[PDB]
DNA sequence: GTTATCCGCTCACAATGCCACACGCGCTGCTCGG
DNA sequence: CCGAGCAGCATACATTACTTGTGAGCGGATAAC
């Protein structure tokens, strides 16, 4: 019916088009006598009739009148539901301002007039007076008048003078207005003043007017004058058991409002007392605000009832406002909810569905059966049988579901599989039964949790259940290529139990004709579960691509994997089973069968595997008693010799041999150190206490006790939880974090006194609050997250770039925290990666990397590979297939429609419930590579460093990277590159506070202004006494050296001054302050000699201000452009630095807080892109100066780190098309051929295709820079509305996008969802391009 | 306790929420985007606009299953209808674009 | 018989037409409903057009000639039969 | 002095989802009334 | 003479109430020509 939405301001002319009529009085309805009192606001002559197809005054009653109105009430005898759509009028008294254009920053109005708003809401309310046109008094048309002025003026004019006040002021002062001249005026204007201030506010301003001038608004409209009342139906006065009617708010608003007009047009017709009046229409603009917004302006309280009233705006926005509440979410009527219990014996597809549940949601169905066997003739007597329940309608219902599929749900549902497809099973009671395994992939306990049910109706919605979200397609999880389905618990243990060892077990020493036979051996109570045996088995294999070769092999096994082998699905090898198959061997074991076999044994050997293992943990009995947990025999011992030990240290403390600090440490320290001898010894007590024998003396072998069985296997608990538990409980810590002298030395087996008790509650509630915050803060962040990512589906096939990211294995300094295989696993590549032998190209330059790939880069050991990411992908609107890659959760390359934004969002969001709220040291061998680093040989054979960007790398033989730490300035180096050492020999050791002014050209040292008393201070060192001198800068000392600064003059051995080796650029070595110099006036220099020396979250919160990319707390400044330094005015509001250019001008003198640690020398040649003063470098910075891929790799590496830092694991490309979306804005910095302004905001995407469209033609395009916007100041900024209108604000969106006329055109998913139409994204991405391909032509 | 049709709120032609006015589940924002992050077009457009509102497609969406035709007419969302009214309530004008 | 959809996206290289094509013929088999070319095992028209599909004999071609078939037969009928009813009225 | 510059001041604006249950929902002295 | 409806009332006042975290417009101090 449409293809797109517009808004606007609404003129009076269509407000009152829109009206049946204009209401008048405000009594809604009479109570002896329920009707709708008439002119009022629920009369039925201006709104419609009550009854259906009936007359209020009860004459006309039949559809022979359909259309007629009455003439007793005059009421138009049609539907009912007409009250549900047809709107009112009022024609107020006077002209009133609308509180949204007024108090929505930036206020509409006050933009639109270059008045300040204070002055506009002062006339408004009328108390103050306002001139219009300027007459021939001095006097501006904007400018205002309190009462003595005016009347002042009144006497000194009586006409030529109009000083009119209140909203009809403003409408007059608005209708006189010229918009394109004034737009004209101001354009002609900004190419002429000074500063960007001023031009960005009137930029600001003349975007204001042109958007207004080209929609079709008309500033008058602002100002209203005939308010639209609401539908009557949508406010509806709901009655009570008698006539204790519950008044909707709205209604109450509409009251006071209109009886504020009616008063008011009375007092105009009674020769209007002029105060009076004035007073009236303040209380009448007063009550319409508070109609259109109870927020501003105080409050409209009800009676007796302390709230605000529920006013438009408040029907709206918020969490219960139409968006989030109707629209976006909206109930469903064809579903039901239940509690779940487990129903382990359905196959990985079914799900349990009590009779009741089923029998009360396929009634439609039922009663369509019941029709086609003629059963019932009537739908009324099919309703009777079903309530009836006959024997056949159980018969019935088993078979119109013999397929249907349905719909099982979570109450919160994280991430994409919490909604699955399963086929329902008849069952008892009333609980809902669940695969173990989805259970797990819910995040679905058995605590109570109780899941909602829904069943597709129509045929596409079971076939694309059925094919989309069953749960045999959803096994892996979109965020990891991880398999999600894992067999948890109480399985893992039993196959562990099944697949061990006992060194003498009834049965060991036999030989058995295959596994079949030991499993009749086994059931017949002849032979241990497990004992080593000699089986023979027939394991298949697949030699070339589709054979299945035998090879009957004679292995030495155990009668418990032998039976568990009649359930491998002819593929796999022996060697899955034979080891002891824990529970990270069963995740292996099913991952490679998914590898192999396909997909569907897999799901059949999955569930065979889930059956075999609770019948034989059941059959095992694993049983966990008080005696299983055992205490090793010195924990009594370590603890009493550990205190003694605290008890020695704290008798030297009290003693005065250690200072109360380094104590507490040394108690802690020998604390922890007991505490890990105790853990230890109890887990070598433990694991391998059964000491059996066999035919003779004595074996050990791992454990069998019941618990460490529940946690060598994996299934439940780490081992810090035994020892937690049967070992000491260890340290604990205090509520601020820090950590208790004395720890808890007693375990959970043993008892626990108070005091200790108390100290784990700290901690145990310490974890509940942060537990209970964060979930709603996650929350919150998933759903910012997910309506700034809304938009992106894959369209395109293939953009056609060739602009990746070089993605490296990450290393934090020690160990690759994440090799470049799973960094590059699945991701086409940008460049046709060669291996390190040149003009030999590995990999062409568009293949998909899959696993054989990855496979041979290992082989070929490449340091980096340029990859096609999504942040640079070409696509208009979109993102094409390949730059996004492999499509996780499946193998294969991403099909055109998946949304990618809302999968990535969700994988984003759901790990988030598991946040939380000198020297160097080289450690393997290999080359020293040393980049970007610009040192000088000192008189010791070293190397010492000398600028700041110097990157130390430790290579090993096969050329790649590492380890790799950051060398500051002036670190010491004792090898240099190319020099092959071994770990832990310390290559570099530098003191922290120490700042040098290391020399890079020996001789002698001048000084220019380096005087004691004024400039430096002279002390001498009392300790042994050599003649140190405090140099302190302009800034340090007070005002007497301020134009006095020092300058190490690096001269010859005569005193004059000489270059620098490779350059004409003597060493002007000048100083910081607090420069602690020792070396005095003439004496030597040697290259490389300290000549002074002076001195220098975390979760959640984290990755929520990193996407926000909000400028952190001072943060890293850098610098612009490349050039020498130098410092200017001292206190020029911060104190100047400019940085001087190789050629270029530096017009830019940057100013910096003089008061914060400033890194930079004054002779250094800073390239851009470099520390000014160290800390956090805002993204915004980031990205303004190194492009935007500097700041991908930033974001990525930062939040990555976060999250291993946790133990989860996303894949990379979710948080990649994050930051594409944040930075999907664009500022625009010439003007060019085209009709973009320069200071005006566009899209990214939109300025793109005009440079394409115009570089079609001669002209020239408009450069360009990407801007960065965090994720819901993004979203706000959409191209679409209706989106940003829902998503957050919904009160300065609308006026915005109104006030412009945008225009929004859906093609987006949450818009389409609002309208109801299908989605762009699903198979809906199908029927979208059938209709843009020939709908739009 | 499940539902299958009934009463429907009033102010928008949605079910009721609640075990005791006998009112269905409730399809949240979470649930929409999973539901549509799966490709899920065709359920998520259902259980939009047939399920809860459309009291026309409703209607027909029961008469045309009760048949043997698993076949839907959507349409526009009452509670859509109900937005663009409180909108142009307010001095906003709202319109559905011709084309 | 379906527990899995593999067989059925291998013969339509995407889950998404897959589905579209395959509620299409579901509606064809299931409102005037064209015989289900594959013997049925009393199952639900959704999963007969599954197998049908992942069988190798329905795709968006197949049916689409199939309906082009059924247009050029009921036009060529239903015109002999107006020219009939032309010549009936002289 | 002025013109542009900047820094603290005050205000707007967000706070997970569901489910269930419970409770309540003007008034009041002036006004219409016999 | 009090019972039954009504019209516009922060009950008239001092109601009131610690930090929530962040952005953004704004007004008084500030550097420069
Ligand atoms: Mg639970
Ligand atoms: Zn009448
Ligand atoms: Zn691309």
């Amino acid at each position: 019916e449409f293809d797109a939405i517009k808004i606007a301001l609404a003129s009076p002319d269509m407000i009152r088009s829109w009206s049946f009529g204009e209401v008048k009085k405000p009594e809604t309805i009479n109570y002896r006598t329920f009707k709708p009192e008439r002119d009022g606001l629920f009369c039925a002559r201006i709104f419609g009739p009550v009854k259906d197809y009936e007359c209020l005054c009860g004459k006309y009653k039949r559809l022979k009148h359909r259309g007629v109105i009455c003439e007793k009430c005059g009421v138009e005898v049609t539907q009912t539901k007409v009250r549900r759509e047809r709107m009112g009028h009022i024609e107020l008294a006077s002209p009133t301002a609308h509180i949204w254009f007024l108090k929505s920053l930036p206020s509409r109005i006050g933009l639109l007039l270059d008045m300040p708003l204070r002055d506009i809401e002062r006339v408004l309310y009328f108390e103050s007076y306002v001139v219009i046109e300027g007459g021939m008094t001095n006097l501006e048309r904007q400018q205002i008048l309190t009462e003595e002025q005016y009347l002042d003026a009144l006497e000194e004019f009586g006409d030529e003078f109009d000083a009119k006040m209140g909203a009809e002021a403003i409408q007059a002062l608005l209708k006189s207005m010229d918009l394109e001249q004034e737009c004209e005026q101001l354009r002609e204007e900004l190419n002429e003043t000074n500063s960007e201030t001023k031009r960005k506010k009137l930029t600001k301003r003349i975007k204001l007017l042109e958007a207004f001038v080209q929609s079709g608004n008309k500033p008058e409209w602002m100002i209203l004058t005939v308010l639209p009342v609401l539908p009557p139906d949508l406010r509806p006065l709901v009655p009570l058991d008698g006539g204790r009617f519950a008044t909707s708010d709205l209604n109450d608003l509409y009251r006071r409002v209109i009886n504020r007009n009616n008063r008011l047009k009375r007092l105009l017709d009674l020769a209007a007392p002029d105060i009076i009046v004035r007073n009236e229409k303040r209380m009448l603009q007063e009550a319409v605000d508070a109609l259109l917004d109870n927020g501003r302006r105080g409050r409209a309280i009800t009676g007796s009832n302390k709230r605000p009233l529920k006013s438009l705006a408040d029907m709206i926005k918020g969490k219960q406002g139409r968006f989030r509440q109707n629209l976006l979410g909206k109930r469903v009527d064809y579903s039901g909810r239940s509690v779940i219990t487990v129903g382990p014996y359905l196959r990985l597809h079914q799900c349990g569905l009590p009779k009741k549940m089923a029998l009360e949601l396929f009634k439609p169905f039922i009663y369509g059966k019941l029709e086609l066997r003629g059963l019932a003739t009537t739908i009324k007597a099919a309703k009777k049988m079903v309530e009836r329940e006959e024997a056949v309608v159980w018969d019935i219902l088993d078979e119109v579901i013999r397929e249907h599929p349905v719909l099982l749900n979570r109450a919160p549902t994280l991430h994409r599989l919490g909604i699955q497809a399963f086929e329902p099973v008849l069952i008892e009671g009333k609980a809902i039964q669940l695969h173990p395994l989805v259970c797990a992939a819910y995040n679905a306990d058995f605590d109570g949790d109780q899941m909602a049910v829904h069943v597709p109706l129509t045929l596409e919605a079971q076939l694309e259940a059925r094919a989309l979200m069953m749960s045999t397609n959803n096994i892996l999880s979109p965020a990891n290529g991880e398999p999600i389905i894992v067999p948890s618990q109480d399985v893992v243990l039993g196959l562990y139990y099944m697949t061990r060892d006992c060194v003498n077990a009834k049965g060991e020493g036999m030989v058995l004709t295959g596994p079949k036979e030991a499993e009749r051996l086994y059931r017949s109570g002849l032979a241990s579960l497990h004992a080593r045996v000699k089986v023979r088995i027939t394991e298949y294999e697949k030699d070339a691509n589709g054979e299945l070769v035998a090879k009957t092999s004679l292995k030495d096994t155990t009668v418990g994997r032998a039976i568990l082998w009649m359930i491998v699905p002819k593929g796999l090898p022996y060697s899955i089973v034979n080891q002891a198959l824990g529970k990270k061997a069963i995740s292996k074991m099913l991952n490679t069968c998914y590898r192999i076999l396909g997909l569907k044994p897999t799901v059949i050997f999955a569930d065979q595997i889930m059956y075999t293992g609770f019948a034989y943990a059941a059959r095992s009995g694993a049983s966990v008693g008080i005696d299983d947990m055992v205490i090793p025999e010195k924990k009594h011992e370590i603890i009493s010799e550990a205190e003694a030990e605290v008890a020695e240290i704290q008798e030297q403390f009290q003693s005065g041999l250690v200072t109360a600090g380094e104590r507490y440490n040394k108690v802690i320290d020998i604390w922890a150190a007991a505490n890990d001898r105790v853990s230890k010894a109890m887990m070598d007590n433990l694991q391998t206490e059964t000491v059996i024998n066999r035919d003779g003396q004595e074996e050990k072998q791992v454990s069998f006790n019941s618990i460490y069985m529940m946690a060598d296997s994996g299934a439940r608990g780490s081992a810090a939880q035994i020892r937690q538990l049967a070992g000491m409980r260890g340290l604990m810590a205090k509520p601020d974090g820090s950590i208790i002298e004395t720890p808890i030395t007693a375990n959970f087996r043993e008892g626990l006194n108070v005091l200790q008790y108390f100290i784990s509650t700290h901690g145990a509630r310490k974890g509940l609050a942060d537990t209970a915050l964060k979930t709603a803060n996650s929350g919150y962040l998933t759903r910012r997250l997910v309506d700034v990512a809304q938009d992106l589906v894959v369209t395109e096939d293939d953009c056609g770039t060739h602009e990746g990211i070089m993605m490296t294995p990450v290393i934090e300094g020690g160990d690759v925290k994440e090799p470049l295989r799973d960094r590059v696993l699945g991701r086409v590549t940008a460049e046709d990666v060669l291996k390190p032998g040149t003009a030999d190209i590995l990999v062409p330059r568009n293949t998909l990397l899959h696993e054989q790939w990855c496979d041979l880069l290992e082989e070929n050991s490449v340091d980096a590979v340029k990859v096609r990411s999504v942040v640079s992908c070409d696509t208009d609107f979109g993102v094409c297939a390949h730059c996004y890659g492999r499509d996780l959760a499946r193998g294969h390359i991403i099909n055109k429609g998946e949304a990618i934004g809302v999968i990535a969002a969700q994988s984003i969001g759901e790990p988030g419930t598991q946040l939380t709220m000198s020297s160097i040291q080289v450690k393997n061998k290999g080359s020293i590579k040393l980049s970007n680093v610009k040192s000088v040989v000192n008189s010791s054979g070293k190397l010492v460093i000398t600028s700041r960007n110097t990157e130390l790398k430790l290579i090993d033989e096969f050329g790649r990277t590492k380890e790799s730490y950051k060398v500051p300035y002036g670190a010491v180096l004792a090898k240099g590159d190319g020099e092959q050492v071994a770990g832990g020999e310390t290559v570099a050791n530098w003191d922290p506070h120490t700042m040098p002014v290391i020399t890079e050209v020996s001789g002698f040292v001048r000084f220019t202004d380096m005087i004691d008393g004024q400039t430096i201070t002279r002390q001498t060192d009392e300790l042994t006494g050599l003649s140190s001198l405090v140099v302190l800068d302009s800034a340090e000392r007070t005002a007497g050296g301020k134009d006095l600064r020092p300058a190490l003059k690096i001269v010859d051995a005569q005193g004059n001054d000489v270059l620098i080796p490779g350059t004409d650029m003597p060493a002007q070595y000048f100083l910081p302050g607090k420069a602690i110099v020792q070396l005095e006036d003439g004496v030597q220099i040697s290259s490389g000699d300290t000549l002074a020396r002076i001195p220098q979250t975390g979760g959640l919160p984290r990755v929520a201000d990193l996407f926000e990319a909000r400028r952190p707390k001072e943060p890293a400044i850098l610098a612009e452009i490349s050039g020498i330094v130098s410092f200017g005015k001292e206190t020029k509001g911060k104190r100047r630095l400019v940085i001087t250019p190789v050629d270029g001008s530096d017009p830019y003198e940057e100013m910096i807080p003089k008061w914060r640690q400033l890194n930079v020398f004054e002779g250094e040649r800073v390239e851009r892109g470099d520390v000014i003063s160290d800390g956090p470098e805002a993204p915004h910075d980031i990205l303004r100066l190194r492009g935007v891929h500097a700041v991908t790799r930033y974001i990525v590496n930062e939040v990555q780190d976060v999250y291993r830092l946790q133990g989860v694991k996303i894949n990379d490309k979710h948080i990649e098309v994050i930051v594409r979306q944040m930075l999907r804005k664009a500022t625009i910095v010439n003007a060019g051929s085209s009709d973009f302004l320069e200071g005006e905001q566009v899209e990214y995407s939109r300025v793109k295709i005009a440079n394409r469209e115009l570089e079609a033609n001669g002209k020239v395009g408009a450069t360009y820079s990407r801007d960065l916007l965090g994720i819901t100041k993004a979203s706000l900024a959409t191209e679409s509305f209706i989106s940003a209108a829902s998503f957050q604000e919904t009160t300065r969106v609308l006026t915005e996008a109104a006030v412009a006329g945008k225009r929004d055109e859906l093609r987006g998913l949450k818009e389409n969802v609002i309208v109801g139409r299908l989605i762009p994204a699903g198979t809906g991405y199908a029927y979208h391009q059938d209709r843009m391909r020939r709908r739009a032509a | 306790h499940a539902r299958s049709t009934g009463s429907y709120s009033l102010v928008t032609q949605q079910p009721l929420g609640g075990k005791a006015q006998f009112g269905g589940q409730r399809f949240g924002e979470m649930e929409v985007w999973a539901l549509e992050a799966y490709g899920a077009a065709y359920t998520l457009q259902e259980m939009l606009t047939v399920k809860s509102d459309d009291v026309n497609g409703r209607t027909k969406m029961y008469k045309n299953i009760v048949d043997g035709n698993h076949q839907m007419e959507p349409g526009m969302p009452e509670s859509f209808n109900v937005l663009l009214k409180e909108i142009r309530s307010l001095g906003i004008n709202i319109e559905l674009e011709d084309e | 018989a379906r527990v899995t959809v593999q067989d059925a996206v291998e013969k339509i290289g995407n889950r998404f037409d897959l589905v579209l094509v395959a509620a299409r013929r579901a509606r064809q088999m299931q409102v005037g409903g064209k015989d289900p070319l594959v013997p049925e095992e009393n199952d639900k028209t959704t999963v007969i057009a599954l197998r049908e599909i992942e069988e190798g004999l329905i795709n968006n071609q197949i049916l689409d000639v199939r309906e082009r078939q059924e247009q050029q037969e009921q036009e060529a009928a239903e015109l002999q039969a107006v020219t009939a009813i032309a010549e009936g009225r002289r």
